RNA sequence: GAGCUGUAAGUAAGCUUUGAUCCAGAGAUUUCCGAAUGGGGAAACCCAGCAUGAGUUAUGUCAUGUUAUCGAUAUGUGAAUACAUAGCAUAUCAGAAGGCACACCCGGAGAACUGAAACAUCUUAGUACCCGGAGGAAGAGAAAGAAAAUUCGAUUCCCUUAGUAGCGGCGAGCGAAACGGGAAGAGCCCAAACCAACAAGCUUGCUUGUUGGGGUUGUAGGACACUCUAGAGUUACAAAGGACGACAUUAGACGAAUCAUCUGGAAAGAUGAAUCAAAGAAGGUAAUAAUCCUGUAGUCGAAAAUGUUGUCUCUCUUGAGUGGAUCCUGAGUACGACGGAGCACGUGAAAUUCCGUCGGAAUCUGGGAGGACCAUCUCCUAAGGCUAAAUACUCUCUAGUGACCGAUAGUGAACCAGUACCGUGAGGGAAAGGUGAAAAGCACCCCGGAAGGGGAGUGAAAUAGAACCUGAAACCGUGU
RNA sequence: AAGUGAGAAUGCCGGUGUGAGUAGCGAAAGACGGGUGAGAAUCCCGUCCACCGAUUGACUAAGGUUUCCAGAGGAAGGCUCGUCCGCUCUGGGUUAGUCGGGUCCUAAGCUGAGGCCGACAGGCGUAGGCGAUGGAUAACAGGUUGAUAUUCCUGUACCA
């Protein structure tokens, strides 16, 4: 599991090992936009409401399984796994140090 | 309005909110794109409104 | 009631040339009669209204654009006072 | 009340029905005296009411 | 558990750390039509009459509600024609009606083509359809029974007996039962006897019998007498009901641990070394993953729910020999004749079961039955009601499985399906899946009014450009 | 272990041939000048000529259900052509006390509480209810829009 304001490595890329900061979550397709990562140079249509509509570049969202969090602890990827003892839960880092980034 | 249900005499805020919901559709009509600051949400309070003043029938009087 | 029954104001050529000889139309609910709107218009915008005109409209049919489709039906309702001003614009 | 064959000589077979004898009566059932259908077996009570 | 605004997306802006999109609980409103029920009517429309709310000199207009015919009750009611009896209106009552899975059940009525190498008895067949009654199962069921063997016992269902006995233009064909081996396993409430004894406003109907108590059947039993006494257990029948838990089951719970190289546009592949395992089922991820997601084995179960209901009470209670001297024990019924039907059986020697018509018994010295009618010898008590279990079917819902299909297949329908279209109407009824990993869907220059090209650019690929995976024949062309 | 082998059933469905640049292209008479445009025998204006002429004229009703008006077109569409359009795309258009209906009233029929008849389903029928194509009820002169007129406006009357 994953929220918004974690920093992760990405494993299975063009560009492998490489860390930075989600941005945007799209649970509906399970994908995952990652900063300074896959830069699809969007090349848009002429159009008026999108100005003078061709390149930019915003980035393109890759896959939510390509993408795994690393240990804070240790910087090294982990899985998640949750205790709590309180209202909602806490994600533990299964590999022994855990993360308040819940924000 | 939400969460406020200490409350006898509502009816006049009915009207008052219905006067609002007539004038506000009543500019779309020409022009004024606010239309999500529009009454999508001065209609979603007037059913809180009348449940309420409405169960103050179902179960008082029987 | 008295507010349900009026849903927006006509505004085209033909009802600005109508403004002239103080005539607006609006677009009324196909339910009211020609009795309704004569206590709806004299209570919202208090004016001593003359006589009013209603005609009914047939739903049309679609467009290639879309899909096989229809339209809603429309109620027009001319009212003409002899004293009062305008509400709208 | 039901059905049967009426059967010839030669043995063919015909439907038919057997009809009770039904008559009339000033009689009771409800209150006032009624004619009424009633059958000559179903005499077994009186006969005037 | 941080997101949000349906499949179907974007926008266009708002909303939600107070608890937003939604996973269920639960009530509220629910326009008009439709059994449609205030009165009409070419369903989705029109016209009223009312007790409340509005306003205007009033009148007019609208909003809650009530205004149908049968049933059930406390009720009046009653012209001719004295008096009820037929009329009857204002009212009280919330039981019925319609629909639907028609597949499975139970009644009422009930074909023909076909087989017999024609055809009429017979056979298709009590089958198709139609009508009613309707349940989650229904129907059947508690001996006037089947039976010589020792008779052992309510009903249904599977396996035998057996294609046997039998029936038959003795033709085509139809076709048992006892008997044994199993699954499953309780039977009762009533009448009458008697008597403590008592209820019919004009009625709501003369056959007012109207409330008890008592009893239930064949070793012939209860009344009524010679005798005096406790537990059988009641929430699948006897007559109906809920406190009481624990547990088998239906959401959501946490859910074991992988690195490195090589080729690549990207590896899960090769290669090398490891490590969980009540989880090496299955799908996704830029290629083939037990360790990257979704889960799975299994752990809380679950704010519950019933299902096995394992369990306390609660109203469930009075029964125990005999005497047999009589009291009782269901009537236009038992039975008989004529005409028919259903039983395996064509009506026969026809016993045994139903309906129509006509006649018509005596009654426990009794009565009836032992596939003619007479004696013997057995056996059982008719003419009143009710009932779990073992069984039949699937519109649907949840979880699974398959030497089942893979777009002319599988549902008529994987997508715009009972839709285009066809008929006055009942009705008939198609064709149509696939760009890429990600729109990065060809910025720019040149020819043309545009369509479309030629460069360039994006990509692993552009003979992957929406006539978008692969691209076979028939057929149509250009060069040699 | 099988839905196991295709050349024929005037076999079922789809695609493409031959006949062939062949048959056909279904009511009035047209001719030129100017204009528009990438493109004109076919579109727009003008002048002359001709046809229907108790009708290819004008208006009610039945029936169909936006085909009506304006601006813009890429083809498909139209038996050729197209800059045009009853075709596609935006945005528009139908005004009633007296006009037709509804509402009053009844005809032929159609339904009917009690009431007869019938295996059931359901037939028939008395008051009553419904049912026009018939009866009873009140308008004219004029001026105006790219699309409505006894309806909008102006004068003036009539019915409740």
């Amino acid at each position: 599991h994953i929220k918004k304001g974690d920093n992760v490595k990405v494993i299975a890329g063009k560009d492998k090992g490489k860390e930075g900061k989600v941005i945007a979550t799209l649970p509906k397709k399970d994908r995952v936009v990652v900063e300074g990562v896959n830069i699809m140079k969007k090349h848009q249509k002429p159009t008026q409401l999108n100005p003078e509509g061709g390149i930019l570049e915003t980035e393109a969202a890759i896959h939510v399984s390509n993408v795994q969090l690393l240990d804070p602890k240790t910087n090294e990827p982990t899985r998640v796994g949750y205790k709590f003892v309180d209202g909602k839960k806490v994600r533990i880092a299964k590999k022994s140090g855990e993360e308040i980034k819940s924000n | 309005e939400i969460r406020d249900l200490t409350t006898s005499e509502i009816e006049e805020q009915i009207k008052s909110s219905k006067e609002e919901l007539f004038n506000l559709r009543f500019q779309l009509a020409t022009g004024q794109l606010e239309e999500t600051a529009r009454i999508r949400t001065v209609r979603k309070t007037i059913a809180r409104l009348k449940t309420v003043a409405r169960e103050r029938e179902i179960e008082q009087s029987k | 009631e008295a507010r349900d029954i009026l849903k927006r104001p006509v505004i085209t050529e033909k009802s600005s040339e109508a403004m002239a000889e103080d005539k607006y139309t609006f677009d009324v609910d196909t339910r009211v009669n020609k009795t309704q709107v004569k206590m709806a218009v004299e209570e919202i915008f208090n004016v001593k209204v003359a006589s009013v005109n209603i005609m009914n409209y047939k739903p049309k049919k679609k467009r290639m654009g879309r899909y096989q489709g229809y339209t809603n039906k429309r109620r027009k309702a001319i009212v003409t006072l002899k004293e009062g001003s305008i509400d709208l614009f | 009340a039901s059905t049967g064959n009426r059967r010839s000589h030669a043995l063919n077979s015909t439907k038919r029905r057997w009809n009770a004898n039904l008559q009339k009566v000033r009689i009771l059932v409800d209150g006032k005296p009624k004619k009424v259908w009633v059958s000559a077996r179903a005499l077994k009570s009186g006969k005037v009411t």
